[PDB]
């Protein structure tokens, strides 16, 4: 009779089971920041021409 | 990038039969460029440690 090696299949693991999809990390570079500033104007109380 | 008088003469038509330009000529610029990336493998997921 025919002698041979067996045929032995792998089994277990899992395949397509609770996807999860998030590999997404959060990051980027652009621009710092700006340095801009302003006052409150500039106020004026004066008449009678007091010298 | 400069042009070249044969792609400024050829622009207009003019072209006699069977020479490619006898119709005005249209052109394109195309830029490619090939970078590195870094995939990490973890946890039975793919994603980019650095994106």
């Amino acid at each position: 009779i025919v002698l041979r090696g067996p045929t032995l299949a792998p089994t277990l693991d899992r395949t397509a089971t609770h996807t999860v999809t998030r590999p997404r990390a959060l990051g980027s570079f652009h621009s710092t920041a700006g340095p801009a500033k302003h006052a409150a104007s500039i106020m004026a109380e004066c008449k009678d021409e007091s010298r | 990038v400069t042009m070249s008088p044969e792609s400024v003469v050829a622009a207009a038509g003019g072209g006699n039969n069977n020479s490619g330009y006898n119709e005005p000529q249209r052109f394109a610029l195309v830029v490619i460029a090939v970078n590195h990336n870094v995939i990490r493998i973890m946890n039975g997921s793919m994603g980019f440690p650095i994106l």
